[PDB]
């Protein structure tokens, strides 16, 4: 701020004001509010909680089964070299 | 905002139920994504 003598800023807005209205009430407002629709316990969803696997392992079942069995053919006998 | 993501809630699809179908008709799908690099 700048004052300028003798130009000098009234020392104030001063006692002509309009006063213009008296509407500065505010209502309190006062009120009882409710929210009580029955609430069923359940909602649908396509899936909660699943941790889907990206990938499985190989998996497998196992199976044996038979007998001892067998056709042979032996090599021949031979000179014996030393010993 | 909220990016379809299986493994987040089970496969998804996206679908056309077509009310007429004329010979070679097809699906052309443009798809955006973000993905993840192992």
């Amino acid at each position: 701020a700048l004052i300028n003598p003798q130009f000098p800023y009234a020392g104030p807005v001063p006692i002509p004001g309009p006063a213009p209205t008296e509407t500065m009430p505010l209502l309190n407002y006062r009120v009882e509010g409710r929210i009580a629709g029955i609430q069923q316990a359940r909602q649908f969803m396509p899936f909660l909680q699943g941790p889907h696997r990206a990938v499985a392992e190989q998996t497998y079942h196992a199976i044996g089964t038979g007998i001892q069995m067998g056709q042979t053919f032996n090599q021949p006998l031979i000179n014996t070299q030393e010993g | 905002d909220k990016p379809i993501y299986t493994l987040q809630y089970g496969n998804v699809g996206f679908v056309v139920n077509p009310k007429t179908v004329n010979q070679n008709a097809r699906l052309l799908m443009g798809y955006e994504y973000f993905t993840s690099r192992t």
